[PDB]
């Protein structure tokens, strides 16, 4: 009653500003989403909330204890007007203020949809932005109608706000408060409007300090916070890992294991304590944030937690799958008022990251370590897929055991758009829940419901909190091999596996946005808009640029992704997609991957540790390297578009293609030729001039821009320097495997 | 009782032969068929593995009891020299071969040579039409060395049967040089010869019986 | 006690799955090796009771590069014994490289606590192979090597006597990990006269911030003082048994161990666990006897 109220005053208390863009009202941002709300729907405790907030005191229609007051104090944090006639800027950049100073961005107020077109910032548009859009405000009406406002419907109004106002600015002054997004301003500031009345109930203390609360000073300094964070250990090594060759069809089956893992661990937790999805900040990959209070009840909660939530996962599972949480108080002090030194902000990370590794090589104790040291198990066939022996069925060929015993079946359930969270009935994610799909008909619903690109478009009767997760797949994996052929004939049956990982991330997180003495850049809602702007595009944009091309996204976040496939385009479209992260960030962050090459029908134990070990090594240079084939055409990444991909591939792609078939075999004199380079130099020189010539007079001298063109580019390309030379002979390598078979 | 028996021998190359291994690896273009080698220096080195599926091959036609048509399986007095998965008598064999090395390299670049392996240019006739398919492989160089390590060893409680095992590995060795070694050594590529084939004993506990 | 000496190449030590392959090896896999030669030999009776001699233990694989090499101490630095992070751009990029170390220098065993972080040397590359199964048309596998180059050894430290220098002689000749039908084990035993001068804190009797090694296992007795306010690291090592008699090899129970350059804060006593699924002839037992050092 007086609680789940509270939850949707921290939401739509700055739901006038976007009403006052389109209809001409000179007023107040805090009047006039007030009448508004109250026309459409019929409440009395949310219209005291939304009616007075700011410059309005208003001592009528209260009492001494009322749920108004909280609501400036949890504003305040999330931060660093009357009457409008101008306007700013409309939705600063958040990359801008991270690194250095470069040209102005300025983003649009446009519709998230997977097949819209992204909205990139650049100085094109129009930074007064002139008081109109009718079509911010004109999606927001029939589905704030009929919506009764529970316990059952409290989650399902998270998954709207965020579906369009993703791009709407929140309180635009000057540059340090502009950038801040409405979608989530709004937010980040509901889990602190919960922790403060959490914090006085749980000590014994009601709202005394009637009309403005006049201890906000001592209130800061208090530390009435807790930061919690866990660390899921055991992604990369129990999903790439299999021992047999037939096993490639339960590859995206076992990834999407993990990944709603993840997304549990923010459900139940934040249930059990009382509260709600206000404290989802970047849920997915095992990395996430959670915010709290500084309490003695709260406390408890996750300690007790964490001793059940690892207990059904031993008897199992054996030991790769660990949970270690991360608690850290802090004050309220340290984002705001004094404190200008980035010390005081990464004060607050540190308190719940010394214990992250300590924790994790600290997991079981005494008693519970007997456990798997029991002895009992007289079994002598395995089941030779996660090399453990339990509940043994046959169904392929071999023996089937429990844990790989549900990844056949949700292979081909991964199509289904809806999913339904039972309790006994599918992959065992939770204590006493599962994990299934369905095909639009919902007979049971015990639990919850998690779905995906539930955006626009998909907003009637499904109640169900979506996620960040691709989708977007072709047909099986030990198959691509096959299908990377046209018709006149190219290419062989090979495969290129890539891993993009972008750099710049783990580091320079906190203090990357210090430039001016001025302003703090210590707000917490200015990291949130920066890793969230940051997700969108490696997981749901991931999917939108998939348009015409046979390719199977595995394991979508962040931080680092999994792409397989035909080699006829990869190559062509990791670099592809690295330039539209950089004009998305102005240039201030860079990129690396690592495309590997491999056989077929190869066990994925080896195939995807072998091509993980480029990325080390390609981190000798400094940080922006990827490595080829072996170890050795370890370049600067963006150097192979602006050199080898730049002139040396695309000048070549017509030129000696008239010359093929009849001269397909005067190609493999060169790539043999720049072998030997360590013995002799001087012999290595006078041998080329030689083997070069003959290619002008054997050919067709009818042509003199033929070969003409490519006599002199080949011998200033080698004779330069001694790293281009390694361009040269990448390039050459590229073309011999572009027309093959 | 109990002692190593180690056949110091010498394969000297007298026709190149061809060894394929995997695709796109140890080379620069998956074309030509990349021979296998040495990942540290660039010395043709032979595995180990291909002396053992070949040698085991050939003598279940010369000596066996049973139709060979799977591996550890065909007969049994032959199958106590490699290894046996369903017999329990014993567990593995008594011989262990070696990754033998191109140790000739000591007196071959005195002579002045380019690379240690060579393009060959074949192609076929599909009889209807002229030049089918101009292929191409890759061959090595003859008379070249090579460290093979033959260790045999006692298990001491079958100890009586040690001359009928002399006979057999003597045998071996000799139909080998008879026949084609590696791949594609229909056309006349394989044909080894064990050069300098003496025995010894490093430890001390079984006398030397014969040396050829 | 002295040390033996021997070096590896072109082997193979695989870990977990017979495709995939490590560098170093875990430390019961040389003491199940004696025990196999044993019984092939005529001296089944002697060894068993020797290996259970409190005085007699063996170590972990260890590189040698010019030099012995010791791993590095898991949780050490500690938050305060570390410098301060005022910088996180110049912290995170050092720090993440001495969590992917592998092992440290003689000479860095005294200057890592007070603040070193370095590369650590490469090895030897990792190189594999494929093979098939012709006669057949249904066999695919994949294998690994462990080709060591720019002199790379393993030297062991164990109990010279007058009857170990007659045991491991012969293991040069056979194999140790890895496809052992082929030929990957193979060594060369190097013997010397006066050990390292610098390497002599072995002890087994005080506990004063000291560190036990060869992945050992604590005995079932004290275990509440002696894993509290300790680290350590599971790790994971099965497989089936070897016998002659059973026709149906059955898998093994699992002992999931601690890993090397553990610290802790008592001292353990070090047990031999009995490992028997259903019934077997002979009787497979666990060694791994702890190796404290004084730091
Ligand atoms: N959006 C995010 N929000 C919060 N934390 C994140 C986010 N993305 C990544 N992280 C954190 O970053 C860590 C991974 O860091 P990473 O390995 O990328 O550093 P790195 O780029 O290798 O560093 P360097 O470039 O110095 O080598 C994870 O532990 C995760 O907790």
């Amino acid at each position: 009653k007086e609680k789940i109220d509270l939850f949707y005053g921290a939401l739509l208390h700055d739901i006038g500003k976007v009403i006052q863009r389109a209809t001409g009202e000179r007023k107040k941002h805090a009047l006039v989403g007030a009448d508004w709300f109250d026309e459409i729907a019929d409440n009395q405790v949310i219209s005291d909330q939304i009616r007075y907030h700011m410059a309005n005191y208003q001592s009528d229609k209260l009492g001494n204890d009322h749920l108004a007051y909280i609501t400036y104090i949890a504003d305040n944090i999330a931060s660093g007007s009357a009457k409008i006639w101008d306007t700013y800027t409309n939705q600063a950049d958040i990359f801008n203020v991270f690194g250095a100073q470069t040209d102005k961005r300025y983003f649009k107020p446009t519709v998230l949809n997977l097949k819209s077109k992204p909205n990139f910032a650049s100085a094109t548009y129009e930074p007064f932005s002139k008081g109109d859009y009718a079509a911010i405000a004109t999606r927001i009406k029939n589905e704030l109608a009929e919506f009764e406002f529970n316990q059952a419907q409290i989650d399902s109004l998270l998954n709207l706000f965020e579906a369009i106002l993703s791009f709407v600015p929140s309180s635009t002054n000057s540059k340090e408060i502009a950038d801040i997004s409405l979608a989530e301003h709004s937010r980040l500031t509901a889990a602190f409007a919960l922790a403060i009345y959490d914090y006085l109930e749980d000590k014994g203390r009601h709202n005394y300090k009637e009309d403005l609360f006049t201890k906000a000073s001592a209130f800061y300094e208090e530390e009435a916070f807790l930061l919690a964070s866990f660390d899921l250990s055991g992604i990369q090594d129990f999903i790439y890992n299999i021992a047999t060759s037939g096993a490639a069809k339960q590859l995206k089956a076992r990834s999407l294991y993990l990944d709603f893992m993840s997304e549990y661990i923010a459900d139940s937790l934040l249930d059990k304590l009382g509260l709600n999805r206000a404290n989802l900040l970047y849920v997915g990959g095992g990395h996430a944030y959670f915010v709290l209070a500084n309490t003695e009840k709260t406390v408890e909660t996750l300690v007790q937690f964490e001793k059940d939530f690892n207990q059904f996962l031993l008897a199992n599972f054996q030991t790769r799958l660990y949970v270690a949480f991360g608690w850290g108080s802090f004050a309220a002090k340290d984002i705001m008022s004094e404190l200008n030194s980035p010390e005081s902000y990464r004060q607050i990370y540190q308190k719940a990251s010394r214990m992250i590794s300590e924790k994790k090589i600290s997991r079981y104790d005494y008693r519970t370590l007997m456990l798997l040291n029991r002895g009992g198990k007289s079994s002598e066939r395995e089941c030779e897929i996660c090399h453990s022996v339990e509940n043994l069925v046959s169904y392929h060929d071999q023996k089937v055991c429990d844990i790989c015993r549900g990844l056949y079946q949700f292979s081909k359930e991964i199509a289904h758009d809806h999913f339904i969270i039972t309790e006994n009935e599918g992959l065992p994610i939770g204590p006493n829940a599962c994990l299934k799909g369905v095909a639009f008909e919902k007979l049971s619903q015990e639990s919850f419901s998690r779905v995906y690109v539930k955006n626009d478009y998909k907003a009637g009767t499904i109640k169900a909190t979506h996620v960040f997760v691709g989708d977007y797949q072709c047909d099986e994996i030990h198959k691509y091999a096959a299908l990377s052929k046209n018709e006149d004939g190219l290419g062989i049956k090979r495969l290129a596996v890539v891993r993009l990982d972008v750099d710049d991330l783990g580091a320079a997180f906190m203090a990357g946005f210090s430039r001016q003495g001025n302003g703090q850049y210590s707000t917490l809602s200015r990291s949130a808009t920066f890793s969230r702007s940051m997700s969108l595009f490696f997981k749901v944009y991931i999917n939108q640029f998939a348009s015409d091309k046979k390719l199977s996204i595995i394991y979508a976040g962040g931080d680092d992704v999994f792409a397989i496939g035909s080699w006829q385009d990869i190559i062509a479209f990791t670099v592809e997609l690295r330039q539209n992260f950089i004009k998305w960030t102005n240039g201030k962050l860079t990129l690396s991957a690592g495309i590997g090459l491999f056989a077929d029908k190869t066990p994925i134990s080896l195939m995807a540790h072998q091509t993980g070990e480029l990325e080390e090594a390609a981190k000798g240079n400094e940080k922006d390297s990827i490595s080829l084939f072996s170890s050795d055409y370890t370049f600067k990444f963006d150097r192979f578009i602006t050199n080898v991909y730049d002139d040396k591939l695309e000048q070549i792609r017509y030129f000696f293609n008239h010359q093929d078939e009849r001269g397909k075999n005067f190609i493999y004199k060169l790539i043999e030729l720049l072998r030997n380079y360590e013995s002799e130099e001087k012999m290595n020189v006078a041998r080329l001039a030689y083997y070069l010539t003959r290619l002008e007079e054997l050919t067709d001298k009818d042509e003199r821009d033929k070969f003409k063109q490519f006599k002199k580019l080949f011998f200033k390309w080698y004779t330069n320097n001694e790293s281009d030379r390694k361009e040269a002979e990448l390039a050459l390598l590229l073309y011999v495997y572009e027309i093959r078979k | 009782t109990f002692a190593k028996i180690k056949f110091s021998a010498q394969i000297r190359l007298e026709t190149g032969l061809h060894i394929g291994g995997s695709d796109a690896f140890a080379a620069i273009g998956a074309i030509a068929s990349p021979v296998i080698k040495d990942p540290i220096t660039n010395i043709p080195i032979i595995p180990g593995s291909s002396l053992k599926g070949k040698m085991r091959t050939l003598l279940a036609k010369v000596y066996n009891e049973k139709v060979a048509e799977k591996p550890s399986d065909d007969s049994d007095i032959l199958s106590r020299l490699f290894g046996n998965s369903k017999d329990k008598r014993f567990k593995m064999g008594r011989l262990i071969f070696r990754d033998a090395f191109l140790s000739n390299a000591d007196e071959l670049d005195s002579l002045g040579v380019r690379s240690y392996t060579e393009v060959k240019f074949e192609n076929t006739i599909d009889r209807i039409t002229a030049e089918a398919n101009p292929r191409q492989i890759e061959r090595a160089i003859r008379n070249s060395t090579f460290d093979f390590e033959l260790i045999y060893e006692i298990t001491d409680e079958n100890e009586n049967q040690v001359e009928e095992d002399f006979k057999v590995i003597r045998d071996g060795l000799k139909l080998l040089e008879l026949d084609y070694l590696g791949g594609s050594g229909s056309r006349g590529y394989g044909k080894v010869a064990f050069e300098k084939l003496k025995a010894t004993t490093v430890f001390g506990n079984y006398d030397v019986k014969t040396l050829n | 006690y002295k040390l033996y000496i021997m070096t590896f190449q072109n082997a193979h030590f695989g870990s977990g799955t017979l495709d995939s392959s490590k560098l170093t090896f875990s430390a019961d896999r040389i003491f199940s090796a004696l025990v196999l030669e044993s019984l092939k030999m005529g001296k089944l009776d002697a060894f068993l009771a020797e290996a259970n001699q409190d005085k007699f233990t063996l170590t972990d694989a260890f590189p040698f590069q010019f030099g012995p090499f010791l791993p590095k101490p898991i949780g050490y630095p500690k938050h305060d014994q570390i410098d301060q992070s005022v910088d996180v751009k110049e912290v995170r990029r050092q720090a993440k490289l001495s969590k992917k170390l592998q092992f440290l220098a003689l000479e860095n065993v005294d200057d890592y606590l007070n603040g070193e972080l370095f590369e650590n040397e490469e090895h030897a590359v990792i190189d594999t192979v494929t093979k098939n199964q012709p006669h057949k048309d249904g066999n695919l596998y994949q294998v690994a090597t462990t080709r060591f180059s720019n002199d790379t050894s393993l030297y062991v430290i164990a109990n010279e006597s007058d009857l170990l220098n007659e045991l491991m002689s012969s293991l040069q000749y056979s194999g140790l990990g890895g496809k052992r039908s082929s030929g990957f084990g193979r060594f060369e035993l190097d013997i010397q006269n006066i050990p390292l001068e610098l390497s002599d804190r072995l002890t087994k009797n005080h506990s004063d911030k000291v560190m036990s090694l060869t992945t050992a296992l604590p005995v079932d007795a004290d275990l509440e003082e002696a894993m509290e306010d300790g680290h350590y690291l599971l790790t994971k090592s099965s497989g089936f048994a070897f016998s002659h008699a059973t026709n149906e090899n059955y898998r093994k129970q699992d002992l999931y161990k601690f890993a090397s350059g553990s610290t802790f804060s008592k001292t353990f006593e070090g047990q031999i666990v009995d490992v028997r699924p259903l019934d077997f002839p002979h009787a497979v037992l666990n060694y791994a006897k702890p190796l404290f050092f004084k730091l």
